[PDB]
């Protein structure tokens, strides 16, 4: 799936995100905005701080309600949606069996951040 | 005349007189003390005495090995015919200087040394004292000086091999050595050794032309005069406190003044084994004196 | 019985920081103000066999002693067959032999990317009615340093029964030293110790050490 | 209360003294000036400046001349004052000579109570790696401190230490820790250890007041130079300067 | 009244940041931090037991001096007796051997996901007319970290009722760490420490510490 | 008085929005806002007990001291000898130790 | 190929010097836009990762170096100053290359290399 070597493939969406090349200064000129996103990753930090002292058995209510605002901010704004295809995120999400595997997509979520910063996305 | 016995020691103390005091090589006193006093509890001693009174029996003082052996440098030599070159006085004195201070050469150079060759000593290892206390009073804080072997430096001693010294050896590899042995220093591993040709060749007991001794020895009265005349040597004193069970006192065993490894005579002498107890004591008290000889040309 | 030579052999790791302290001139150099005994041709630390030979027998005086005796001539026999009594003409010298012993694990250590084998202790004094700090800097040996550790036991003038007590005390001994410290600022938190793979061999005669190392193994 | 509780030993000697009196006089003419006089007269000035004007430059010191002949002088007192002997005698022995002669010397340092053959015996070992330099050098408390005499005087005692002395009298405890840094980097001279000895270096340039700030940067990058130089020379000098420093202000 | 030794253990909580430290010349090259005193092979915050011993020292002298004392020499016997006086014969060697405490749940915390065992916790200070902020970063060692604790005491020539109030004295000193802190910014809410699971134990010789472990479960 | 410690203990409730501490090292990866300092192992809200004695103080100050008080050194007798006063020989260890507070009803609000 | 035990210190060197400095500044001198505070928590980072290269074995750490490379490209992504280090001095090239302890703990101090020099030609 994704695990264990997943920097690489969040890099990998990421580089291949939607452009507005229309700007006179478009480099890569990404269409999405941090402030997009912020909700899904207060919600997505707030689920890895919670697994640690709670198990993934009872937890799975707050992975619903991450999958719902997912999709209601892919309807939301399209270059989410567009973020969420190019780096699989959804059919990631349905993956997660282990605390383990919750874990590992949680880490994802921050190298997919940390890339869109680097690569000169706006926050 | 037969084997090199290596000694190689990480700590030592072979004190000089004083327990702040500390050489890089102990004699064969010393050495034969301590294989008496081994020989003496593994019951045996009757029967190292045995040995001991052989004329086959060579003891010589402990010299450095280190890839091969050390001998001392010969007093006396090179003469003033090998040793006055043409050169400023600056010089000369400061090579003469420079072959005082000179202690052991190895045995590849021993010829050269007296031909006029010039060396200069090697390190062998470290001296250094420390203080150690015990906490009772500030009345016992004491220094020990200690030998610490440096640069591949073993001791060594040529040895007759006999089944029994082999066996008084390999015990003496875990009793130590001079030192405060009980206290940590002294223990050894010992490695017996083929003689190379080069030295044993050069090896008598009796020779009538000149020798350089490998023992620090006292010849028979007898030979004495001889050997002093014609002889070139530093006296060395051996004294001390006889080690012993026989008694809760401490007496100091007899002084005796002996020459000095490597002194040189016109020949050799016949040695002895001294008995320097103390005056109507319990038992003997034995200095190993009976030299090993080293021929020149 | 016949004669022999049995080493006690083992590794002594500083599960705390230890310090013994210098006293050479070399190693008495007053870069650091309380520096520790070191080997002076490596310039690691050592542990000199007269701290280990010191510290276990005033140790083993504290259960062995049937009387508490002012002057070392005035322990039990028990003690000065073991560690010599100068003033006994049956023991002039005991049946132990203490060795210094050095730091092993410099290699290991070396290869983990350590620097220094010994830390500088910071510490400090706090005037009990000023409330002002005196700071205090000491040198320790870094904890899990390990050490070679060799001593000898000698039999000679023993009767099985007696050599089996000279046992016994010296496992007593190596325990007191573990439930104790190797000579440094113990009462602070200085000179833990253990000896792992403690280990008796006959190095010379025939003597049968199965049932000792099965001892040693279990105290 | 300032200053470690030490004792020091000095061992001093002519150099190729043997030479001077036998052929110092050769070389110029072509040995015409080689005379029994003149060597007498040159023994009458090693007598005077040895047995004479020896206890001049004692005077007001801490110590003991014990043994004193250009063969030999062994002087034994508190340390800074047998230092403060020891270049007092030298600069006026080269002055006396006009240049034309040296001595070596040796400087034990030692505990109180430490037995007067120990330290006659350690002290007689430094001189001689003194003389082991090219025979113009002093050695002080350890064989590794060993310089050529005219290169501690004007280096070490009076350059780099006066330096260190400065900037560190004014520093504080925190600071005054940093003087251990800079010995241990000293003594693991490596390239990587050059980075390191810059941090700590610019780390006390921040800790230091701002008056000093300006002659501190001058330092700084002087120290620097040194531990850079191929050359080791620089920091030998600096290690020791340190210590002299460290000693003598220890409680 | 024979010989015997008892290895009071325990596990030290740290309720709060603890901040020991003090080696700024000899600090990590990192950045701006008052840096904690750490265990130079593993670089894990550790603590010392000088500290220990110096703290719950000067906190006893409180309790049991009853005439204050202007050195440490001037302690009571009954704490002289524990702690150790170099100017009373009697009393130069002391009961008590504290041990340096090291980390224990480094395992329990990589589990828990923790990124580091330290905090730099951010202070200020405001001035009071000028209003102005200086800030200021401090190190410590985390929050829910445990040591392991271990101190020795040692009978010898002792009534057991000197044991009794020997005992009494350890206990005193324990609760009363417990109810200050470890030498830290302390005032400023560091080193609040629990010991848990505290038991003696006789690891030589022959005493019976069934009654003490009841009487420290419930003193803790 | 002879030796005896008080604990006062009370439960802190938050009746507003409370914002304190922190750093872009405790910063979750995105987070755009000015974080508030956290205990590092449960990443929850804690109360340094440094704000609680600062805040505490510097508002006792203005009742107890009558008097300007340009630095906490300055501060009277009484409120030195209760928080400490580092240039004061008689006060350099105060009677009062206040403790870093945690979050106690995480249950109730989940 | 990039960090050898030779070259990780001169090559650490090299880079503090091509950084970027502030010559809009007509006050200061060579002036670093970088801030020893912006790095605070990423070499923070670095060192925990060095101080458990010992107590731990490699794959034990590989969850570090992976919150490593994230945490500098996202510092290199909010800071424009810590990204022009990371270029010049080609730290997410040198975290590539770590298969070994050998090589991650010169990486460690190759960190501590380049922070030496940035304080040294000024710093924060």
């Amino acid at each position: 799936l994704t695990d264990e070597n997943y920097v690489d493939i969040a890099e990998k969406a990421i580089l291949k995100l939607e452009r507005n090349t229309r700007n006179r200064k478009n480099p890569d000129a990404f269409f999405l905005t941090t402030s997009k996103l912020r909700n899904l990753l207060s919600l997505t930090s707030t689920l890895f701080d919670e697994s640690k002292v709670k198990e993934y058995d009872a937890l799975l209510d707050r992975i619903a309600y991450l999958r719902v605002q997912f999709v209601y901010q892919a309807g939301r704004e399209i270059a989410v949606k567009d973020l969420i295809e190019k780096a699989q995120i959804l059919e990631a999400l349905k993956e997660i069996k282990d605390r383990e595997t919750l874990q590992r997509f949680c880490r994802y979520m921050e190298a997919l951040v940390a890339y869109f910063k680097f690569y000169g996305g706006k926050d | 005349t037969y084997k090199l016995y290596i000694m190689t020691f990480q700590n030592a103390h072979f004190g000089s007189g004083t327990l702040d005091s500390s050489k890089l090589t102990f004699s064969a006193d010393r050495i034969f003390s301590a294989l008496v006093l081994e020989a003496l509890k593994m019951g045996k001693l009757d029967a190292f005495l045995a040995e001991a009174n052989q004329d086959k029996f060579t003891l010589t003082d402990a010299f450095p090995f280190q890839f091969g052996p050390f001998l001392p440098k010969p007093i006396g030599y090179p003469k003033h015919d090998q040793i006055d070159q043409s050169v400023d006085v600056k010089e000369v004195r400061r090579q003469a200087k420079l072959s005082k201070k000179l202690q052991f050469l190895a045995l590849e150079n021993v010829d050269d040394y007296l031909n006029g060759e010039l060396f200069e000593n090697e390190e062998h290892a470290v001296i250094d004292t420390v203080t150690k206390n015990q906490p009772h009073k500030d009345d016992n804080l004491y220094q020990v000086a200690t030998t610490r072997f440096s640069n591949d430096t073993s001791l060594y001693v040529i040895a007759n091999e006999s089944d029994l010294l082999n066996e008084l050896m390999s015990s003496l590899q875990y009793s130590g050595l001079g030192g405060k042995r009980s206290s940590g220093f002294g223990r050894f591993e010992l490695d017996i050794q083929n003689i190379p040709l080069e030295l044993s060749d050069r090896l008598t007991k009796n020779h009538s032309d000149k020798v350089m001794s490998l023992t620090t020895a006292l010849p028979v009265d007898a030979d004495l005069e001889e050997a002093m005349e014609d002889g070139h040597y530093l006296l060395t004193k051996s004294s001390g406190f006889a080690f012993s069970h026989a008694t809760n006192e401490n007496y100091r065993k007899q002084d005796l003044y002996k020459f000095a490894s490597g002194s040189t005579f016109s020949k050799t002498f016949e040695g002895q084994i001294v008995d320097v107890r103390p005056l109507d004591f319990p038992h003997a008290v034995l200095n190993y004196a009976k030299p090993l000889f080293f021929k020149l040309e | 019985m016949t004669f022999a030579k049995i080493k006690f052999s083992a590794q002594i790791r500083l599960e705390t920081g230890l310090h013994i302290g210098g006293s050479d001139a070399f190693a008495a150099i007053g870069a650091i103000d309380s520096p520790v005994i070191k080997d002076p041709i490596t310039n690691l630390p050592i542990i000199p066999g007269s701290s280990l030979k010191g510290k276990m027998r005033t140790l083993l005086a504290k259960v062995y002693n049937e009387k508490v005796a002012e002057k070392p001539s005035d322990d039990s026999d028990i003690l000065s067959r073991l560690f010599g009594n100068s003033k006994d003409k049956r023991f002039k010298m005991g049946r132990l032999i203490f060795r210094d012993a050095f730091l092993s694990n410099a290699d290991e250590l070396d290869s983990l990317g350590v620097r220094s084998y010994t830390e500088v202790k910071f510490e400090n004094t706090i005037d009990r009615i000023t409330a002002e700090a005196n700071p205090r800097q000491i040198e320790r040996a870094i904890r899990n340093s390990t050490f070679d550790f060799e001593l000898i036991y000698e039999i000679t003038d023993e009767n099985e029964n007696q050599v089996e007590e000279d046992f016994k005390v010296i496992r007593d001994g190596l325990k007191l030293l573990e439930l104790d410290y190797l000579g440094g600022s113990g009462s602070r938190g200085y000179g833990k110790v253990a000896f792992e793979n403690l280990k008796a061999t006959t190095v010379f005669g025939n003597y049968d050490v199965k049932t000792l190392n099965e001892l040693l193994t279990a105290e | 209360g300032l200053g470690i509780k030490r004792l020091a030993v000095v061992r001093l000697d002519v150099d190729d003294l043997g030479a001077a009196f036998m052929a110092g006089f050769s070389q110029q003419g072509n040995g015409q000036y080689s005379t029994l006089s003149r060597s007498a007269t040159f023994s009458r000035s090693m007598s005077l400046f040895f047995k004479v004007y020896i206890n001049q430059f004692a005077s007001d010191k801490k110590l003991s001349i014990i043994y004193a002949g250009g063969d030999d002088v062994f002087a034994i007192g508190s340390w800074q004052d047998i230092i403060a002997f020891t270049v007092e005698l030298r600069e006026n022995f080269i002055k006396w000579t006009n240049g034309k002669l040296t001595l070596s010397a040796g400087i034990g340092l030692f505990a109180d109570k430490t037995p007067i053959s120990l330290m006659a015996h350690q002290t007689g070992e430094l001189e001689e790696a003194a003389k082991g330099n090219e025979k113009d050098s002093i050695s002080l408390f350890s064989s590794d401190y060993t310089f050529k005499f005219d290169r501690f005087i004007t280096n070490v005692y009076d350059d780099k230490l006066e330096q260190i002395r400065y900037f560190f009298n004014h520093q504080d405890e925190r600071g005054k820790n940093f003087i251990y840094k800079l010995i241990e980097l000293l003594r693991n001279h490596d390239r990587m250890n050059m980075a390191r000895l810059a941090y700590y270096l610019t780390r006390l340039e921040e800790l230091t007041r701002e008056t000093d700030r300006d002659k501190f940067k001058t330092f700084k990058n002087l120290f620097y130079s040194w531990y850079t130089n191929k050359n080791d020379k620089d920091r030998k000098e600096a290690e020791l300067a340190l210590l002299l420093y460290i000693y003598e202000i220890r409680k």
